[PDB]
RNA sequence: UAAGGUGAUAUGAACCGUUAUAACCGGCGAUUUCCGAAUGGGGAAACCCAGUGUGUUUCGACACACUAUCAUUAACUGAAUCCAUAGGUUAAUGAGGCGAACCGGGGGAACUGAAACAUCUAAGUACCCCGAGGAAAAGAAAUCAACCGAGAUUCCCCCAGUAGCGGCGAGCGAACGGGGAGCAGCCCAGAGCCUGAAUCAGUGUGUGUGUUAGUGGAAGCGUCUGGAAAGGCGCGCGAUACAGGGUGACAGCCCCGUACACAAAAAUGCACAUGCUGUGAGCUCGAUGAGUAGGGCGGGACACGUGGUAUCCUGUCUGAAUAUGGGGGGACCAUCCUCCAAGGCUAAAUACUCCUGACUGACCGAUAGUGAACCAGUACCGUGAGGGAAAGGCGAAAAGAAC
RNA sequence: CGAAGGUGUGCUGUGAGGCAUGCUGGAGGUAUCAGAAGUGCGAAUGCUGACAUAAGUAACGAUAAAGCGGGUGAAAAGCCCGCUCGCCGGAAGACCAAGGGUUCCUGUCCAACGUUAAUCGGGGCAGGGUGAGUCGACCCCUAAGGCGAGGCCGAAAGGCGUAGUCGAUGGGAAACAGGUUAAUAUUCCUGUACUUGGUGUUACUGCGAAGGGGGGACGGAGAAGGCUAUGUUGGCCGGGCG
RNA sequence: UACGGUGCUGAAGCAACAAAUGCCCUGCUUCCAGGAAAAGCCUCUAAGCAUCAGGUAACAUCAAAUCGUACCCCAAACCG
């Protein structure tokens, strides 16, 4: 009964990237998602001789709260909250605006 | 006759060591880590079947586990059993 | 154990009271005696550690009545 | 000087060990107190 | 494999159980050295021995 | 139930899964080493050593089952000793051990108070011991009352700090009666007559109601400040949902929930219903609990310390009547009233919380609150019983500082 | 657009106090009028924590003793190697039991630990190491003693004890020499033995116990005699001619 | 020659004397204070067994498990 899932396209509601969009890359068990290309941090990656990493300032994506994102409704061009209904005996997601089934 | 199911659970691992390399080339003796409740007859029956090699004698000893400290928490490794298995002459094993 | 087998008497506890009413705890032992009772039906003697009150009971009820009670109580004799 | 603790494992286990506690009634009450307190080492016995 | 092994006899499960345990031995000596580089096979065989041992107690004595 | 998983420190590795046996949750199962009542014998717990039987053997040996003690019953056996009995051997069933408090019983202090102290008090308290149940205990008048009557037991409020008890000191302290909670009565001491008739127990089934996973669950944007908006200022919207929590600062409308609406393949509680098994129901005529009541002596219990002391219990010695009879009505007697001991059973109101769920607090906020917010009954101390700590907070996010 | 708290300043009240504000702090605080208190600390040889003081003072644990060269190293009085010196030698050497439990060996590290430094260590970290038919235990046997079916006794708990069953510190089969590992050896290897059980043939034929007997099986002191361990000297062999 | 070592080769290997608190000796002598137990081991028969079982004798074969074994141990490792 998770509203935001893996291949979903979301928009960001709060934080330093209020308004940007992206695809969720993975959702974490702690109630966080990593959305592709948004919450960028610059990690000072320490070199390891074994494992062959040269070590640099790697810029990568940090997790963000699921509460901070909503599924982008590409029809209206906005964010919509997600409801659940049963269609053909199968639980599907739909947008709370305009009642259209999320696919 | 030792049952065939138990003989697969007797042997744990070969033990690599400087002493193990010496005993293999001089006295022609392999060094095995065995199960703790395994006796000498169970090891001799297992090596003669699972490795297909002729065992002359098996000497065993129990290795007491060391006491280590991970961080600041004390801990103790497991007691394990060690077997010097002397193969008969001409026999060879990897 | 100081227990009459017939009547079930038992050492109870009380007080020695002095003239100045000083109370020290004492015991009241029952007047137990081991006695061989002739059972006429079974034609043998049965020893019972019995008080003198219980010997008055055996003289009144009869040894057959009392040994019925001791088996119904579940007591060896 | 000769101090008051002269150890002997045989005498340690016959006097304070597990089966010496379980033998008598009061020793069984000792193990019930240590379980109620929640001791890691319930007796002397290794 | 609970559906597949259930459609076997007592002697076939006993044959299969003896073939799993040889594989468990052969993985363990391989993992004793640094040769085994698929660590999940130790868990898969160990789970599959448990499925065979489960069905033997069902078909026999139950 | 699911798109994500392979518990935590704790990354990584190798993998699994994405429409359904990946994982996860619940029900019933399976496995369940060794020690421990430990139960085959032993033992310095987690070890040592067997016996018997049925199986396997590549004859080297393996695997499995059983074997404690006691009680009861049954079978068989069986002395001195003829029968017999004791004893013996099997078999079956049961018990054993643990656990916080509450309960009943067997034992039972002292410090203390008395401004000392011995009677007394503390107090049938602490403690020890035994036994039991979800409650136990008590319980269906040989009870009160006062010439009117009440109608088993237990509990609460009164009566009343009264009447009394007491080195008449310190203290101890009712009952009758009244108001409530709760209410229920029965059976054997025995025969018949009618025969399965009441009720209860056990075991099924069926139905309802729970419990043990779950499902749906409303409605917000703009702008300003700011690292970040849930804040400010606008403008809306939901509400049988403004309980609560989380989200980068304070969110009804972002998230999780909440109100409300539902949901169980399987197991199970409780109700009913009913089947079966066992149990007797009703009527009549009887019968009506003896080493007992009472007494002497010594103690104990009753608020009642032997006092003028009734009543209750019994260690000891005695010892009735027995319904035309007996017990009680606070020495005792008479009259009158009331009741029927020496056989039993019984729900409710009552007591408690190791434990589970939900919620609450003019309760605490890390020297507090549990000893313990943290790998705490740990470290440590002690031969041992036993004693017993200290120690919370980077940030919104490790972006935990490449070079 | 900066709460509590912290730290200043200014002002104000008769006092306990109050108000405003700078800085720090970075998220709570709370008028008024009522209500309730774990409501105010300098003392209790108070309790807990932190920090002073004496004071960079006493001391640095046997008066068996050191000196130098070389090495390693960031650094050497202390480590390693070498040559001298000194000390023990019925121990300050060697082997165990008891007890401890990895302190053993090797690599690596020097923060803490070591009464100084430390490259060193019984310190940290990682790896390695304990091999048995004969050693020891287990086991067979019992002592003192413990437990103890029944039993006897006791308010309960329990006490004592028979048959039994435990319990060594004593009784009971057998392995030595040489070699070897960084670390084990009567355990490994080489050589040469030994003991007790199984089964199996062959010859032989009174076997049989929970019973009977023998043996095991026993003190103190003293006296010699015979030896050996071991030592000294000679011989012998090898080296030496200062 | 990793200066630690490792490999190879190898003479003589006798006698006398002294000599224990060790061994014969669990002896011997002597004294009074009068000096464990049980099994292994040896032997005797009881019921039993009757040409079978068992007994010892030789030979062959098999078995001898399990646990301990490092290190200090008059000490820097044990009790202080
Ligand atoms: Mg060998
Ligand atoms: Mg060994
Ligand atoms: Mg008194
Ligand atoms: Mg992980
Ligand atoms: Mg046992
Ligand atoms: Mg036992
Ligand atoms: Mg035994
Ligand atoms: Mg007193
Ligand atoms: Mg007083
Ligand atoms: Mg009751
Ligand atoms: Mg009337
Ligand atoms: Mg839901
Ligand atoms: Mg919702
Ligand atoms: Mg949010
Ligand atoms: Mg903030
Ligand atoms: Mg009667
Ligand atoms: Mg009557
Ligand atoms: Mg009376
Ligand atoms: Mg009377
Ligand atoms: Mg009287
Ligand atoms: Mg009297
Ligand atoms: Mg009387
Ligand atoms: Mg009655
Ligand atoms: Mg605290
Ligand atoms: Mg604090
Ligand atoms: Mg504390
Ligand atoms: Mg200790
Ligand atoms: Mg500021
Ligand atoms: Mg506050
Ligand atoms: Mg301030
Ligand atoms: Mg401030
Ligand atoms: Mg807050
Ligand atoms: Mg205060
Ligand atoms: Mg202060
Ligand atoms: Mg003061
Ligand atoms: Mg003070
Ligand atoms: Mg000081
Ligand atoms: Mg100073
Ligand atoms: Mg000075
Ligand atoms: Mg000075
Ligand atoms: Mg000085
Ligand atoms: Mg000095
Ligand atoms: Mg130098
Ligand atoms: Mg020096
Ligand atoms: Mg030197
Ligand atoms: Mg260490
Ligand atoms: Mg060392
Ligand atoms: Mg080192
Ligand atoms: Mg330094
Ligand atoms: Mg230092
Ligand atoms: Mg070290
Ligand atoms: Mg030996
Ligand atoms: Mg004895
Ligand atoms: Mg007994
Ligand atoms: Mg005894
Ligand atoms: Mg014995
Ligand atoms: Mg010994
Ligand atoms: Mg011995
Ligand atoms: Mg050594
Ligand atoms: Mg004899
Ligand atoms: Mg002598
Ligand atoms: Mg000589
Ligand atoms: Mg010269
Ligand atoms: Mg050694
Ligand atoms: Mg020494
Ligand atoms: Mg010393």
């Amino acid at each position: 009964a998770a509203k935001i899932r893996r291949d979903d396209e979301v928009i960001v509601l709060t934080g330093k990237d209020k308004g940007k969009r992206g695809k969720v890359k993975n959702v974490l068990s702690s109630g966080k998602v990593i959305v592709e290309g948004i919450n960028l941090v610059k990690k000072h990656q320490k070199p390891v001789p074994a494992l062959n990493q040269p070590g640099g300032i790697v810029e990568k994506e940090a997790a963000i709260q699921v509460s901070n994102v909503a599924i982008f409704n590409a029809a209206t061009g906005k964010a919509d909250r997600v409801g659940f209904r049963f269609e053909d005996g199968k639980k599907v997601r739909f947008f709370k605006s305009n009642s259209e089934t999320i696919k | 006759m030792i049952r065939e199911e138990r003989l697969l659970k007797v042997l744990r691992a070969p033990h690599v060591s400087e002493k193990a390399s010496t005993a293999m080339e001089k006295s022609n003796t392999i060094v095995l880590k065995v199960a703790k409740d395994a006796t000498k007859a169970e090891i001799k029956a297992a090596v003669q079947k699972l490795f297909e090699v002729e065992v002359e004698v098996v000497n065993t000893l129990v290795v007491k586990g060391k006491v280590k400290r991970h961080g600041q928490r004390i801990g103790r490794r497991s007691d394990w059993k060690k077997a010097y298995v002397t193969l008969k002459e001409g026999q060879n094993l990897d | 154990s100081r227990v009459c087998q017939v009547t079930g008497k038992r050492p109870v506890t009380g007080n020695n009271r002095s003239h100045a009413l000083n109370a020290t705890k004492r015991r009241f032992l029952p007047n137990l005696h081991s006695h061989r009772f002739w059972v006429e039906s079974e034609k043998r003697f049965v020893t019972l550690r019995v008080s003198a009150k219980g010997m008055r009971v055996i003289d009144k009820k009869g040894i057959d009545t009392v040994l019925a009670e001791l088996r119904a109580r579940g007591e060896k004799y | 000087m000769k101090r008051t603790f002269q150890p002997s494992v045989l005498k340690r286990n016959r006097s304070h060990g597990f089966r010496a506690r379980m033998a008598t009634k009061n020793g069984r009450q000792v193990l019930a107190r240590r379980r109620a307190k929640g001791r890691a080492r319930l007796t002397v016995s290794k | 494999k609970a559906k597949e092994l259930r459609e076997k006899s007592v002697e076939e499960l006993n044959t299969e159980l003896l073939n799993l345990l040889r594989e468990q031995f052969n993985l363990r000596m391989q993992a004793a050295s640094g040769q085994l580089q698929q660590s999940h096979l130790l868990k898969q065989v160990r789970r599959d021995v448990a499925r065979v041992k489960t069905l033997l107690n069902e078909k026999a004595g139950a």
